[PDB]
């Protein structure tokens, strides 16, 4: 990206000369990176995150910076357009958080009461809002809450 | 209309008394739903000259009306309203006083316009002056309190005004005048300005020096009550001059013990308490008529000192604060009561969330029982129910205290029982004493009181209330298990107490339209006489039995006898149940239609006892009817249930084998659904297992061991990996439960051998199955699987290379002597697999015998820590995971050598293993508990000086710690809190910078160790923000709000949880808190800059105004311009 926007600020001149996939050099190295993501590389990414998530859920420490990049890129792409971000990991974490809180909800109330889990309820909550609002986009926000 | 509202006018002054009382209603009627000025002022005018009528009906009418009248209008009609009923106030006609009254007091509440409550204050400011007339005098005080109560935000620049006219009014001669101007002034401190209270309090205490007059007093504890976080300032100035005025001669010590407690319940941060302590300890005591009520002031003063604090629990056990208050039991009722209260709270707060409080608490016990003991003597249902609830208390807040006091008291309970002037609730009271006492105390000191306790329970049986007929139920059933405990041994001849107790009971057994608690108790007390004395019973056992039949249609006693079928089913002794299973299982397969969780909990288990205890009387007819009702309760979306019906199924199928040719309706085909499901974990998926195994030993037409493998690997051939795993555990357990299955593994080589006509997904699931099949059983014995399995670590997917590593590990497990070896040379033979073999060494510390890993424990050692400097990162990330695990066995041999390690180690030696013991720390209890909590100092404490990777991982470490297990950094916190707030603070050396042209990128390597640090701030707000200062850590906050945009996103979200927590410092700094925040909300986006940037800036903004809206909840807060006057309705 840094590479992109040095050259788009080089030849900016050619940049305002045609008359009109698009022409624009930010807009060519954008599609560029989106062709590179489509390959399988995408799958392994997408798929590695969904492990730290877990990890943090697990009572392990993970790097929030390599997922807050990879949310960016994500959003970034897709010319906000949030096309990929919805498409590609936007179902794929929701549908994995919502089976993990099913399994983790069915397996407390199986052997525990109902005030502990009342309390681990706050607990998850309160994590999983803070999480939304350290690194990842606000558009989810509500998406998660309810 | 006009001509409406012409002629009601003209019908008002009609001179009859009907016809003056349906106008007004009229009038309010229309006025009440939702008018030209003339037509306003005529019947302004009209309704002000009907104020005053010789009649009461229209009066009052006219009074409520003139609410709703003031609803809507003009500004100038509600001043000359107001006006004039102040100017009638001062009439000296008592009738037309209190009628102006009402009337100001119902406008006032109407309302929610200032200078209508300006004109009002000025009026009664002026009037409530020194006059002769007290009439007057108390409507303006009662109109004044009532606009305090009502409202008090505005009239800030009056405050003192009304303060200077109320003050001259302290000391009028009429007791009710300083009553109500107390009233007033406690009022109005809510409102005001801030000034004026200091102001107050100064006049006040001077004031205090003054004859015998209690108002000053009264005025301070009202003051007190009203608003105590603002006086807690100066209470070193009043506290003395109580102090010195208790000495006073005449009774007046009710005032200062009142003013005491307000101040102990409302304001807690004091020092004084041993000072008022020891003073209030002498008020109770001394007595000499008007000295009860002062008793019973100083004993309810200690209410607050035995509630509200908690951290002095020791020393009021030392004190001889309970020895008094339990000598003082011989006293009239009011002040018993009160100490009865008090001790009983007291007793309350001991229960948390040298010697601890209940050691302390049980010394004492010898001294309350006796001093009840005559307590149980008096003829006062109040003293004998104070006296139960104080024993029921001390039962439940420990068991065991009352072990050598049952003879003693005993008798008492049978006396208050045997009283016929008892009331109900003393009876209930004394049975639910009783109840408490037999369930929390062993049964081996009850025998000699059971021909005392059972007599009067049995009588007690037969009573028309049904709540003591319920209680003594309840109270036989205990007895029922204390005379006779199935879980230890026991020598007594109960057997003469058997007819009494069954014929009170059984006589209860026909309910005959009862209440349905009376009903439920009867039930649940016949089922356990049925499952404790069930041989003692003769031929009265059968018949009534027939009865719990009745009890099983009405839905009224459903749950109730399904509880007590199960409870009787499942005990040592035999019952004969047969003659009602054939009438009973049918029923209970009805029970699991009708959507009933609990129902269907409870009717499932009773079927699974009756056939585990009753298997030889079994039929087919009601098995079919029950396996009718499995296939719809078999599904995804509960567990709880799936795991009762395969656990049904498994006994049914192990106790009753014929029966197992009609589940393959649908039952099968509803279990090999659900193996597949992603939901499939915990006690489910086990309870499969072993029906599975059941019915592969068992054995039926079309259901063996090939038909069970054909149909779970049918579909595959022809998707979750939970899907996956449950396949392969089930085909595991099947090969388990067959010892001779070697077709088997040869056919599952071959099908992974052939690459050709084999996709990624056969692949899996044959590695998958050989993993979980290979780790009960040794594979050493066949050949070609460890060649294969290396073939098949090299494939282009990850998942297949995954699957493969976790079944090399598995089987590794096997054999540990020729496998681990074979494993351990192979890692260093090749150094682009050792990566994968590593993985799979992770398993088998996890999941090979510690017994047996035993000898293989030093050559693992050494080949990690040879490894444990390598160059790949990944690798590095492995061994010290592998080295945690190892760490956890013998840790008595291992500890000493990591700490050894850290006084000349390497860098990357010391990441190493600090990174091994951050994953030693669990949430759950684990033995090495104090071992881990000595070894952390040294590990975070000096080691966060020398380097920056070491700082990184310590804090990551220390963060961790603090997620899992907080207790660990509890002792500690103190220690390490200076080196985790340096680390917080930015260096510029660790900031290099590289510019080609306009545009500018800073590159940071010590950004890392500054978000762990604000990582571990915030997880420290758990359990730890009683310990650590606030001061000394806001202001590192207020530092880092400027930093980088996560960090300030992780400062705000800090900012916005500290909203509800200490409120107070936050305010305190509210100021620079905001300052720094409203200097980045002021930022503008660099000119010529992509959208990246503009959204990037965008959410900063929102965040930063969600951070000040939730602070909120006047430094230049408003500054809503043009553009950002639009944002807000975005954020809320």
């Amino acid at each position: 990206r840094f590479s992109s926007k040095v050259l788009n600020g080089i030849c900016a001149y050619l940049n305002r000369h045609w008359v009109r996939g698009i022409y624009e050099i930010y807009s060519l190295a954008l599609v560029t990176w989106r062709d590179c993501l489509f390959r399988p590389l995408n799958k392994q990414v997408t798929n590695a995150v969904l492990k730290l998530i877990e990890k943090e859920r697990n009572g392990e420490t993970i790097n929030t910076r390599l997922i807050s990049g990879v949310v960016q890129s994500y959003v970034e792409l897709g010319l906000p357009t949030l096309t990929v971000y919805k498409e590609s990991f936007e179902s794929q974490f929701l549908a994995d958080t919502e089976r993990f809180y099913t399994r983790e909800s069915t397996e407390f109330l199986q052997q525990n009461p109902v005030t502990e889990y009342m309390k681990k309820a706050e607990a998850r909550l309160l994590e999983e809002q803070r999480r939304v609002q350290v690194y990842l986009h606000e558009s989810t926000q509500d998406e998660l809450a309810r | 209309a006009s001509y409406h509202i012409s002629n009601l006018l003209e019908k008002m002054t009609s001179s009859d008394k009907d016809f003056r009382f349906m106008a007004t209603n009229d009038l309010m009627t229309e006025l009440q739903k939702d008018l030209d000025d003339d037509s306003e002022r005529k019947v302004v005018k009209m309704i002000l000259k009907l104020l005053e009528d010789k009649n009461g009906e229209v009066q009052n009418l006219a009074v409520k009306c003139l609410g709703p009248l003031v609803s809507k209008v003009k500004e100038y009609q509600v001043e000359t309203i107001v006006d004039t009923l102040c100017t009638n106030m001062l009439s000296d006609k008592e009738q037309l006083r209190d009628i102006s009254s009402i009337g100001l007091k119902t406008v006032i509440g109407e309302l929610p316009a200032a200078n209508v409550c300006k004109k009002i204050t000025g009026r009664l400011t002026s009037a409530i002056a020194k006059q002769e007339d007290v009439s007057v005098q108390l409507e303006a005080l009662d109109i004044m309190a009532d606009m305090l109560s009502r409202q008090g935000g505005l009239l800030v620049n009056f405050h003192p005004s009304i303060l200077t006219c109320l003050l001259p009014q302290l000391t009028s001669p009429r007791l009710a005048v300083r009553k109500r101007t107390i009233i007033a002034l406690g009022h109005l401190v809510m409102s005001c300005f801030v000034d004026l209270i200091e102001h107050l309090l100064s006049e006040l205490s001077k004031n205090d020096s003054m004859s015998t007059t209690r108002t000053y007093i009264q005025c301070i504890a009202a003051i007190s009550r009203q608003a105590g976080h603002r006086i807690g300032e100066y209470l070193e100035k009043i506290i003395p001059l109580v102090v010195k005025f208790c000495n006073v001669d005449d009774d007046e010590l009710r005032e200062y013990c009142i003013q005491a407690f307000e101040s102990f319940v409302r304001r807690c941060p004091k020092e004084v308490y041993p000072h008022v302590s020891t003073i209030i300890n002498i008020c109770l005591k001394y007595l000499t008529d008007m000295s009860w009520k002062v008793r019973r002031a100083a004993a309810k003063c200690l209410d607050a000192v035995v509630s509200t604090r908690h951290e002095m629990l020791p020393e009021f056990y030392k004190t001889v604060s309970p020895a008094l208050i339990s000598r003082f039991k011989e006293r009239e009722e009011n002040v018993k009561a009160d100490v009865f209260h008090a001790y009983l709270s007291l007793l309350k707060q001991t229960r948390p969330v040298g010697e601890t409080p209940l050691t302390m608490l049980q010394s004492q016990v010898p001294n309350i029982v006796k001093a009840l003991h005559k307590q149980m003597k008096e003829k006062s249902v109040k003293t004998r129910q104070c006296c139960f609830n104080m024993l029921t208390e001390l039962v439940n807040v420990l068991p065991g205290a009352l072990t050598q006091h049952i003879p003693v008291l005993v008798p008492g309970i049978i006396f208050s029982l045997n009283d016929k002037s008892s009331s109900s609730n003393l009876k209930i009271d004394a049975l639910s004493c009783l109840y408490v006492i037999l369930c929390n105390h062993s049964p081996q000191v009850f025998h000699p009181h059971v021909q005392a306790l059972v007599p009067p329970v049995v009588a007690c049986v037969g009573d028309p209330f049904y709540k003591i007929t319920s209680e003594a139920l309840l109270v036989t059933q205990q007895l029922v298990k204390v005379i006779r405990p199935l879980d230890q041994p026991s020598s007594f001849d109960a057997t003469p107490y058997i007819k009494d107790l069954f014929t009170c009971t059984i006589k209860r057994l026909k309910a005959a339209d009862i209440d349905q608690e009376v009903k439920e108790r009867a039930i649940s007390c016949m089922g356990q006489i049925i499952c404790n004395l069930g041989d003692n019973l003769g031929s009265d056992l059968p018949n009534t039995l027939q009865i719990f039949l009745e009890r099983l249609k009405n839905e009224i006693t459903r749950l109730t006898t399904v509880k007590a079928l199960t409870l009787i089913a499942g005990s040592p002794l035999k019952i004969d149940l047969r003659p009602v299973l054939g009438e009973g299982v049918p029923i209970l397969a009805s029970f699991l239609r009708k959507n009933q969780r609990a129902l269907k909990l409870g009717t499932l288990s009773a079927l699974d006892i009756l056939i585990k205890n009753y298997s030889d009387s079994l039929t087919a007819a009601m098995i079919d009817a029950v396996l009718d009702e499995l296939p719809p309760l078999i599904s995804e979306s509960d567990m709880h249930v799936s795991q009762m019906a395969i656990s049904f199924l498994t006994t049914l199928a192990k106790v009753y084998p014929s029966s197992l040719s009609k589940i393959s309706g649908s039952i099968l085909n509803e279990l090999i659904g659900l193996v597949r499901s992603p939901l499939l974990q915990g006690g489910a998926l086990s309870a499969m297992l072993d029906f599975f195994q059941a019915l592969v030993v068992t054995g039926t037409n079309n259901l063996g061991y090939m038909d069970l493998l054909r149909m779970l690997t049918g579909p595959v051939y022809s998707t979750h990996k939970q899907s996956y795993y449950s396949i392969a555990k089930c085909v595991a357990a099947l090969t388990r439960a067959c010892p001779k299955e070697g077709p088997a593994v040869v056919g599952q080589f071959i099908q992974d051998v052939k690459n050709s006509r084999s996709t990624d997904s056969i692949r899996l699931l044959a590695l998958l199955s050989l993993g979980e099949v290979g780790h009960h059983i040794d594979l050493s014995g066949q050949l070609e699987l460890k060649s294969v399995i290396l073939e098949a670590f090299s494939s282009p997917s990850e998942e297949v290379k995954s699957a493969a590593s976790y079944a090399l590990g598995s089987i590794s497990v096997g054999n540990l002597p020729e496998y681990l070896p074979f494993v351990l040379q192979e890692i260093t033979s090749q150094p682009k697999r050792q990566y994968l073999l590593l993985h799979s060494l992770k398993e088998i510390i996890s999941s090979a015998s510690v017994v047996g890993l035993k000898p293989y424990v030093e050559n693992i050692w050494a080949l990690l820590l040879k490894h444990c400097e390598c160059a790949e990162e990944g690798t590095r990330n492995v061994v010290a995971e592998c080295l945690g695990k190892l760490t956890l066995i013998d840790p008595e041999t291992l500890l000493p050598r990591l700490k050894g390690y850290l006084i000349s180690g390497s860098s990357y030696a010391r990441s190493s293993v600090v990174t091994a013991v951050k994953f030693t720390i669990s949430d759950h209890p684990q033995p090495i508990d104090p071992l881990l909590k000595n070894c952390i100092g040294d590990f975070l404490k000096t080691l966060e000086d020398p380097d920056l990777n070491v700082r990184r991982v310590a804090l990551v470490t220390f963060n961790s710690a603090a997620h899992n297990k907080p207790s660990l950094i509890r002792d500690l916190l103190d220690t390490v809190l200076p080196h985790l707030y340096n680390e917080t603070k930015v260096r510029k050396e660790l900031i290099r910078e590289v510019e080609m042209g306009p545009f500018k990128h800073t590159v940071d390597d010590g950004l890392d160790i500054r978000k762990a640090a604000f990582e571990c701030m915030y997880t420290l707000l758990d359990s730890c923000l009683d310990r650590l200062d606030i001061f000394e850590f806001l202001n590192h906050v207020e530092d880092g709000l400027k930093d980088h945009y996560d960090i300030k996103m992780l400062t705000f979200l800090m900012l916005v949880r500290l909203s509800t927590l200490c409120p107070s410092a936050v305010l305190q700094r509210l100021d620079r808190l905001v300052e720094p925040l409203r200097a980045t909300c002021t930022t503008k986006v660099k000119a010529n800059s992509v959208k990246q940037e503009f959204e990037k800036q965008d959410e900063l903004k929102r965040s930063a105004m969600r951070a000040v809206a939730a602070l909120l909840t006047s430094p230049l807060m408003s500054e809503f311009q043009s553009q950002i006057s639009s944002n807000p309705e975005l954020a809320a």
